[PDB]
């Protein structure tokens, strides 16, 4: 419900000022923002209440910890702001230049939290060609040879 | 620049920090403030000008003369007031019909009230009367024929790109205009007015020797070709003879931007309006070739280069013709110690003063110790370098100025011998150099086309230029219209008809005006100008030229003929002359390109800016848009071997020349300097691959 | 007008103003 | 893309010097870089050889989407300008007032390729946002084209039926011959003719009634009734596509690329519209457009309709002197007065106007300007704001046509300047809500083909009527197209 | 004077009647001076003949009823128009179409007197349904460029005869353009391109050659003034 | 994908392009009912 | 930054080692060993006429000759056009 | 099919060229490392011989690699597996 | 067809401008014809003007001469609207002495044999008491317009002072038609032609060039066919 009332308000105002958007790219902002589920109770795997965590790894969690420690959480789904979404990111490199450099950084030291190198924005940072458009790993690996037939004959 | 208002600086508000609130206009500056002239930039509401009248009081306050009405009959007394004393009282208009004795004929006339209300007063209570109209607008402004018919954004354009005009080497009046080109140009301080009553002695062109009426005599330097502060010339020609009687506070030399003494920031040209071709589509601009070939858009670009001879721990920096490694052909225009002569014409990338310094001693590389072994040359220890001049830029040597600490000149701190060279071109117009008429119609040029593929008059005149019709609606500054209209009117000339007394529309149309000889000039005041009545009906009568030739209808179009088809054009086009700028937006001025130049020193960035190379910042939305094609290998080019693969760019010039594959790009320095800070802000950065 | 050496410009003025411009740098 | 020699002299240096120094022009790459300093003739040859078949980026600043950066063949044009084509000013939204733009060179040949493939003009040609072309035509050509295009009866060679001792002295076996007659000047270009085509599709209609199977445009042979222009027009479209003979108007040339870039391919479309902007071109010149004052024509019972609302505002005024009512109410009625006082001086104008007016013929074509806009040119400028952003209650009641006055051009003052400190303020924060957006969304490609789910959204998707009658939903082309259904549909 | 670059003219063969012809380079800009005035004299210069006006036995006044045909008069007209046919007497020469019984009538059907040629005897023109007799008499003339229907000035003898339209000009469409070639090292020079599509009754590379000759005895007027008057010459061909 | 016509490939940053697609017609959003809204 | 890598130099030095060996390789063995060997083109020291003399087995005189004998040999502006344009 | 003859940069058409891969990128880096093989192949014509294959149509008389790269794929004389 | 090849009559004004009409026409073709011979005559008349100056006083173009009342930028002006008609094709120099006080005109300039100014009354510069001026010109043969040559382009000293040179005898070119067109097809157009000439050549001579500069042009076509 809410993601369809946010859908048809935004697109309202576009259509105010007569400019035609095609829905589908609000509809891929609100799915970023409906990513993360709170947690209301703890169940019994290493979970603080109030904590935002993403609903997939959740739910694998979950469905790995019903054996063997069977303590579902209490989850909730959570609109989380722009702002928010984006300051709630994987890794300090991705976010590293938003809000809080130094307050990101420490605990980012204090985690020992390693990078993965999976969006695009430090993979910019360092040069790396990003994992986008032709630089994913299906296109970047093309092997390239002539048609054998054609290789004989010339 | 005089006469400036800024809100800015020490003591006041800063830019950021200040709202929105007090860029806006409050009724209070009303004859004090102008409504209209700021910059459209980032300043907006900042930076106004005074009014025309307006006066500062001896307290730090803005004061404004007006002439105090008594019991209905308009006094002469001029009364100064101020903002404050405006509110305790209201104030009627300068269009308030007077019966020539002061007293109103309305009962209810237009005021206006403290909080800037408007009112029909009963008309006995007002006390203050405008001494004139336009008292709310600016010098500059106030420049503006028809200001009335158009908006203020067009016209704010307009106005601001008015004050960014060039000098041309003609400089021609306008033949529409206001009332204030005489007076600001008298004012502009670059023209020399003749002080004291007499009569002319003898001239020259650098001097005027006046005769004053009771013995003494005095001469007036003319300053010829001075280098204004952006590159302009600054002519300052004479105007009279050897016999005239002159008197004081008249002008008697023009100067880079006037003509007989009144303002002269352009030329008269024949207009038309019609859409051609598609070069004159979305406020672009066509000229003819005649603009070219007779000069009428043509400046004098003065530039002044420099360069010091200097102390060092190795000797001293020596200014001669020995300057190693070189031909003897290139070192045929400088003197016998460097400079080069009055008068030679130089290029781009030539040598100006030959200047070399010592160097010292390093190890030679052995391929060069075998050149010289071979060669019979000597290693030449000093190192060389001259004042060459940049990039594009070429054309004559005006003058030299050349200072020395031996000659007791002051100098800078071990600095030895200062030389300054004066180089100026004569650039033409050019199919991209910025135009605009005075009403904010901009605009680059699109294409210069030869003289005969033009839409030329039914006579064999072609037009000069060819705006566009479809900027002139949407945009709401028919002034230009107007201007045409009245352009082509006074270039033709008139006479009305007399025969049966006035014609109804020419009524309040005054004296001295039933006639007009042809290029005559004309002016319509700001807010008192012709009315549609009388252009109308001005335009109706509009005695031909050579033959019988009524070339413009009553409308105020003509039949045009196609120069490149042949055929006529099925419908009448609206003609005329508009009164048109240069402006300092020149191409070369602009232009900028770079393969491989300097870089920055912190970083290994290319440098950037003009005065160099210079490079282009491939910002941030930049990277966003090639993303969003998902072009990820020129994404890398760009950010790494471009930018900051020290070791990446000279493999990737040598590949180039060699004519071989472009090498893989490397780690890029921002990124190892980011590192090295985070290892010195002890945090163990660690890099894995498993 | 009424400056000795100014060419003859011709008005549309309807309206006798009494002030003059003044000193425009007194500023 | 024309391009400024010297520039790409400085751009293409060290590939230049190259192919100098395979031709033996020079000794090495020492004295190559002098002759380029030197540019000595051959060079520019040489650097016509070089620049052939290699290309360059543009970037107009700022960038504000994806089509803000482009690659574009370059040529060597005299002048020292860069010459943008037209057509996609619209993208760059670049006019001509003396905006610069940014020029890349790509290096590698991948990045040769990437520029070739992706960033190309022609493969670039419908929106990112929402599928709608901005290659399409504008401005001038969009006038040049109505006019080409639009039914004028009363026209000279225009056919008749009607047969006395004559014919009906209309019809033309060829359109070759209606430019013969047109090139003499018995016809007019916008006259009605009956034309026999052959080499043109006919409509649905047309088609399968003579036809049935296919009404195959190379061989066939079929008149028609339209004009001259609207034949000239569908001689520009494709072969394959049907005749269309209606008035160009800029929503009908939308429709008409859309359906060509949704049933043919792309480098047809682009040909096409090339084609187009030559057209409208030359069309825009013989189009008469100028304005002149005589033809921004004023409405002859304004001043009635001015003494109506001023008497009606002076009742409502002379009541608040009264004192019967507030500030505020009254404030309200003089505002709800003068709107409508404003509407009646623009339904004046609107039906004044004969359509040969250029200013309401731009309008009305579509090209530029909202008739607001011509309203305030002659009529009624109406209500200027507040500089809070309430409403004057004066109001201006003149056109510019007809010169406001001291006070009311003061008052337009303030909206004025309100309104341009506002667009750098939109402008500002327009960039700083695509700086968060680009924050968030970062992350989010595709790495799938299907993901094989059964879930999903349900669309309005044309309601019906109380009758039952399916209304088309308005906003159906934003929302139900470019999907993928998930599920079967079934009719009953 | 010395012309400093010679303009040559290389032909380009499309499709049989449609040669498409070019001029490289030329002085800016000679192609707008030189490519007008030379489709002008295309269109109407030629001589050639056409149909000048039919008339039908039957036909009364109404004009749209044959007896016999399937086809409308008015589709006969414009058949009659599309008909190439040359004709070497500069005087009204009439000629005859007569078909009697049903079936199709080509252009070859028609018997051609003297002077006359149809060029393309094998295009369709009526058909006639079951039984019918069809006579109708051609007046073919010869002239240039195009003309449209005559009036009624001819009226008493247009008592069966109707005027219609002729097509005089071989050609049928010529349309051109212009570049820039070389703009460097040529200085900007300009490249005519033509496009002439003609009827199969003269070629194009003949109708070009004849039309040159039309246009250098028309300026042969403005050049036997001052022959010593300098122009500029081209030189060797 | 709203450009190509065709759909998507497999390597699209869709994020960046609806982003931009969002983000652009700020400036002609004209005015809370407007770009604070 | 005036202590940067100009990186035009550096090629043509690239070039200039390039073909400066391929005119010290048209003359013959002995005599392109004593110029390469005399100004350390081959290591980057250069050996003096006593090293010369060590490795070819002779004087330190008959050095000297072939030395100036090469320097006689490379003394032709039709060898040395190109080497002329190098400084 | 028969449309028009395109000219210099668009020649051949990428409507015709998508027909012969899977999507836009495929044939960009197909091509990008095609165009490599064929510069390997002009700079190691100096020194002796190796199989790297190319160019396979004729070439023009100054032509890009590139364009040769694109006109042999258009020729349908190359093949690949992705990655 | 009409049956009249067309004639070329002539009308005299004046002495620099003259008339031209051209009659029997096809319809549709005068427009076209009158066109195509203003792009000539208006372009591409072969004539000759002034192309470098060199004054001893002076070595650039941007000061002054003790003594004039201009400048030399301001006598560039001036002398670039002379007109002159030479014979042959070298570059000749004429010479202009003035010394002492009084107004030089362009009647002053005495030219070698064979060129003529044909402007006597222009005023060029005044001088005084103070005044000394000398000149020298140099004119060449040439067509259309042209910049300024550059002095490196050249091999001459600081002296030479390049001008802008446009070799156009003409002035002024405008037509009219007179189309009949009848209603009995015995249709025709009536060019009539204007020409204006600045003086230099008769408007016959400039006509007559034009028109054999088209004889060659049509003649390309024409034949290489
Ligand atoms: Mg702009």
């Amino acid at each position: 419900e809410v993601q369809i009332h946010l859908v048809r308000e935004v697109q309202e105002v576009y259509r105010a000022q007569g400019v035609s958007i095609h829905d589908k790219h609000i509809e891929v902002i609100v799915r970023q923002m409906l990513r993360r589920v709170t947690i209301i109770d703890s169940g019994s795997t290493e979970f603080l209440p109030g904590s935002l965590i993403d609903r997939a790894e959740f739910e694998a969690e979950n469905r790995r910890v019903v054996a063997e420690g069977g303590e579902p959480a209490a989850g909730r789904p959570v609109l989380m702001g722009i702002t928010k979404a984006s300051l709630a990111t994987d890794s300090w490199l991705s976010a590293a230049s938003f809000q809080e450099t130094t307050r990101v950084l420490t605990d980012a030291a204090i985690n020992c939290r390693s990078d993965k190198l999976n969006g695009l924005k430090e993979n910019v940072i360092i040069g790396k060609l990003i994992p986008a458009g032709t630089g994913i790993n299906r296109y970047r690996n093309i092997a390239v040879q002539p048609t054998e037939e054609a290789r004989a004959a010339a | 620049h005089k006469r400036r208002l800024s809100a800015l600086g020490p003591g006041g508000l800063s830019r950021e920090r200040a709202g929105l609130e007090v860029r806006d206009v409050h009724p209070s500056h009303y004859g004090r403030m102008c409504p209209i002239e700021t910059p459209e930039g980032p300043n907006i509401g900042l930076i106004g000008s005074l009014s025309v009248y307006a006066r500062v009081n001896p307290f730090g306050f803005i004061e404004t003369p007006y002439r105090k009405v008594v019991d209905g009959v308009v006094s002469d007394e001029i009364v100064y007031l101020t903002a404050d004393e405006e509110d305790r009282h209201v104030v009627a208009q300068a269009n308030s019909p007077i019966d020539a004795d002061g007293r109103f004929v309305e009962p209810r006339v237009l005021v206006r009230r403290k909080a800037g209300e408007v009112e029909y007063v009963p008309s006995s209570e007002v006390d203050y009367m405008d001494v004139s109209p336009r008292q709310m607008v600016s010098v500059a402004t106030a420049m503006i024929p028809f200001l009335e018919h158009d908006d203020a954004n067009r016209a704010l354009m307009g106005a601001n790109m008015q004050r960014q005009a060039v000098p041309l080497v003609r400089s021609e009046a306008p033949l529409v205009g206001t009332g204030m080109e005489l007076r600001a140009a008298i004012d502009a301080g670059d023209v020399v007015v003749a002080e004291e009553s007499g009569v002319i002695e003898e001239v020259s062109a650098d001097y005027i020797t006046v005769m004053h009426d009771n013995g003494t005599r005095r001469t007036y330097r003319m300053r010829k070709f001075a280098r204004s502060n952006h590159g302009t010339c600054a002519n300052q020609c004479p105007i009279v003879d050897a016999g005239d009687r002159v008197e004081a506070g008249q002008v008697i030399a023009d100067g880079p931007c006037t003509d007989d003494g009144e303002m002269a920031l352009g030329k008269n040209l024949l207009v038309a309006i019609m859409p051609w071709e598609g070069h004159n589509y979305e406020d672009a601009i066509i000229l003819s070739n005649r603009l070219v070939e007779e000069d009428v858009l043509t400046s004098i670009h003065i530039e002044e280069h420099e360069i010091d001879a200097r102390d060092t721990k190795l000797g001293a920096e020596e200014i001669t013709r020995d300057i190693p490694n070189i031909s003897d052909e290139v070192l045929a225009d400088l003197d016998e110690r460097g400079i080069v002569r009055i008068g030679a014409e130089v290029r781009d990338g030539d040598i100006l003063v030959g200047k070399v310094t010592p160097k010292g001693e390093t190890e030679l590389t052995p391929e060069e110790r075998l050149l010289r072994a071979i060669f019979g040359e000597k290693a030449r220890e000093v190192r060389d370098t001259s004042l060459k001049v940049p990039h594009g830029e070429s054309g004559k040597v005006i003058g030299i100025r050349v200072f020395s600490r031996e000659d007791e000149d002051e100098l800078p701190a071990g600095v030895n011998e200062l030389v300054r060279v004066y180089v100026a071109q004569k650039r033409k117009i050019s199919d991209g150099d910025k135009l605009a008429g005075r009403h904010g119609n901009k605009g680059v040029i699109g294409k210069i086309l030869p003289v005969e593929d033009m839409p030329f008059l039914a006579d064999g005149t072609p037009v000069d230029i060819i705006l566009n019709t479809h900027g002139v609606p949407r945009r709401m500054n028919i002034g230009q219209i107007l201007e045409t209209h009245l352009g082509w009117c006074a270039h033709s000339g008139w006479k009305v008809d007399a025969a049966k007394g006035v014609p109804d529309w020419a009524a309040r149309l005054p004296d001295e005006l039933l006639e007009a000889q042809p290029n005559a000039i004309v002016s319509t005041p700001v807010f008192d100008g012709a009315q549609e009545a009388e252009l109308q009906g001005l335009l109706s009568c509009t005695l031909p030229n050579r033959d019988g030739d009524v070339l413009v209808d009553a409308d105020g179009k003509a039949m045009l003929f196609d120069g490149r088809s042949g055929e006529p054009f099925p419908y009448p086009v609206t003609v005329g002359y508009m009164y048109i700028m240069k402006l300092h937006h020149l191409v070369d001025d602009k232009i900028h390109a770079r393969s491989t130049g300097p870089y920055s020193m912190i970083t290994q960035q290319p440098l950037g800016g003009k005065a160099q190379f210079g490079g282009q910042r491939f910002g941030e939305m930049e990277c966003w848009a090639m993303q969003a094609y998902g072009a990820a290998y020129t994404l890398q080019e760009l950010l790494t071997i471009k930018s900051d693969d020290t070791v990446g760019r000279v493999k990737v010039y040598e590949a180039i020349v060699k004519g071989e594959n472009i090498p893989e790009p490397g780690i890029p320095e921002s990124f190892k300097v980011l590192l090295k800070e985070l290892q010195s802000l002890c945090l163990n950065v660690e890099v894995l691959s498993s | 007008n009424s400056v000795p050496g100014a060419p003859n410009r011709v008005s549309f003025a309807k309206l006798r103003e009494p002030l003059e411009v003044p000193g425009l740098l007194d500023v | 893309c024309g391009l400024p020699k010297l520039m790409a002299l400085e751009l293409f240096k060290p590939f230049v010097m190259k192919r100098l120094v395979d031709l033996n022009h020079a000794q090495n790459i020492k004295s190559a870089k002098r002759m380029v300093e030197r540019q000595r003739p051959q060079v520019w040859d040489v650097l016509e050889e070089v620049i052939a078949e290699h290309p360059v980026l543009l970037n107009r600043a700022p960038t504000l989407h994806r089509l803000g950066i482009q690659a574009f063949e370059p040529m060597l044009v005299e002048g020292k300008a860069i010459q943008l084509h037209p057509l996609v000013c619209e993208a760059f939204n670049a006019d001509f007032d003396g905006d610069q733009m940014a020029v890349h060179l790509p290096l590698s040949a991948e990045a040769q390729a990437e520029a070739r493939i992706l960033m190309l003009s022609s493969n670039n040609i419908l929106s990112p946002a929402s599928g709608r072309p901005l290659a399409m035509p504008r401005l001038d050509m969009v006038t040049g084209l109505y006019y080409l295009t639009t039914e004028v009866p009363g026209d000279t060679g225009e056919y008749q039926p009607a047969s006395g001792d004559h014919p009906e002295t209309g019809v033309y076996s060829s359109p070759a011959e209606a430019i013969m007659a047109a090139d003499r000047g018995v016809l007019s270009v916008r006259a009605k003719i009956k034309v026999r085509l052959t080499q043109l599709r006919p409509p649905v209609e047309i088609e399968a009634e003579l036809f049935g199977h296919s009404g195959w445009q190379p061989g066939d042979a079929w008149m028609a009734e339209t004009t001259l222009g609207r034949v000239m027009f569908n001689e520009l479209l494709p072969l394959g596509y049907p005749f269309v003979n209606k008035q160009m108007h800029k929503k009908v040339q939308a429709a008409i690329i859309n359906d060509l870039a949704e049933r043919y391919p792309m480098i047809v479309v682009a040909q096409t519209v090339d084609k187009l902007k030559d057209a409208g071109f030359y069309w825009a010149t013989r189009s008469g457009v100028t304005v002149s004052m005589a033809d921004v024509l004023v409405p002859p019972r304004k001043k009635e309709i001015l003494d109506h609302y001023e008497e009606r505002a002076d009742k409502v005024e002379k009541q608040f002197q009264r004192g019967a009512l507030n500030h505020d109410e009254r404030n309200e009625a003089l505002v709800e007065i003068w709107k409508e006082a404003t509407d009646e001086v623009g339904q004046a104008l609107r039906e004044h106007y004969p359509d040969d007016n250029p200013i309401i013929t731009i309008v009305d074509s579509g090209a530029t300007g909202n008739f607001t806009q011509t309203r305030t040119l002659a009529g009624m400028k109406g209500l200027v704001t507040n500089p809070k952003g309430e409403f004057i209650p004066r109001p201006v009641k003149s056109s510019f046509r007809e010169g406001l006055t001291v006070l009311e051009y003061f008052i337009n003052t303030h909206g004025a300047r309100k309104g341009l400190a506002d667009t750098a303020l939109r402008t500002a924060d327009s960039g700083y809500l695509t700086r968060r957006l680009v924050d968030v969304s970062q992350d989010v490609i595709v790495r799938e083909h299907d993901c094989q789910t059964e879930r999903g959204i349900v669309v309005e998707l044309a309601e019906r009527a109380p009758d039952g009658t399916l209304i088309r939903d308005p906003y159906i082309e934003t929302s139900a197209y470019a999907r993928t259904l998930g599920t079967d549909a079934v009719d009953e | 004077m010395l012309i400093s670059q010679r303009p040559t003219l290389s032909e380009d063969v499309l499709t049989d009647n449609r040669s498409q012809f070019v001029i490289e380079p030329l002085e800016p800009g000679f192609g707008y001076t030189l490519g007008n005035s030379l489709r002008r004299t295309l269109l109407s210069s030629i001589p050639g003949a056409a149909v000048t006006s039919i008339r039908i036995d039957g036909v009364l006044h109404e004009f749209t009823t044959v007896p016999g045909v399937k086809e409308d008069v008015t589709e006969i007209i414009l058949n009659l128009k599309s008909l190439v046919v040359s004709s070497e007497e500069d005087e009204p020469v009439t000629m005859y179409l007569r078909k009697q019984g049903p079936g199709e009538v080509t252009a070859g059907d028609i018997v051609p007197p003297a002077g006359v040629t149809v060029h393309n005897p094998g295009m369709h023109i009526a058909t006639l349904n079951d039984k019918g007799k069809l006579e109708v008499e051609l007046v073919v003339e010869r002239g240039r460029g195009y003309v449209p229907a005559v009036q009624n000035r001819a009226s008493g003898a247009e008592i069966g005869r109707i005027p219609v339209d002729s097509i005089y000009s071989p050609v049928l469409k010529v349309t051109y353009k212009v570049d820039a070639t070389r703009v460097e090292q040529r200085t900007d020079f300009d490249k005519l391109i033509l496009d002439v599509e003609t009827k199969n009754s003269i070629s194009p590379r003949d109708a070009l050659a004849s039309a040159g000759k039309t246009l250098v005895e028309l300026f042969g007027l403005a050049r036997e003034l001052n022959v010593e008057a300098e122009g500029i010459e081209i030189g060797p061909s | 994908s709203m450009a190509t016509g065709k759909l998507v490939d497999i390597g699209e940053a869709v994020g960046i392009v609806a982003a931009q697609s969002i983000g652009e017609p700020g400036t002609q959003l004209t005015m809370t009912g407007g770009l604070p809204r | 930054d005036s202590e940067a890598v100009v990186a035009v130099d550096a090629v043509s030095f690239t070039l200039l080692q390039d073909q400066l060996q391929s005119v010290l390789d048209t003359l013959s063995e002995r005599e392109a060993g004593v110029v390469r060997l005399r100004f350390g083109l081959t290591d980057g020291q250069p050996r003096t006429l006593d090293e010369i003399g060590q490795v070819y087995g002779v004087t330190r005189e008959r050095i000297r000759q072939i030395e100036s004998k090469t320097m006689s040999k490379l003394r032709h502006p039709s060898r040395s056009q190109v080497l002329r344009d190098y400084l | 099919g028969g449309y028009d003859t395109p000219l210099g940069i668009t020649n051949p058409p990428i409507d015709e060229l998508l027909d012969r891969v899977s999507s836009k990128y495929a044939l960009v880096i197909y091509a990008a490392k095609r165009a490599r093989q064929i510069n390997d192949y002009y700079n190691q014509l100096g020194e002796g011989i190796l199989e790297y294959v190319g160019p396979l149509v004729e070439p023009g008389l100054q032509e890009k690699p590139l364009s040769i790269a694109l006109r042999e794929i258009h020729a349908d004389l190359l093949e690949h597996t992705e990655g």
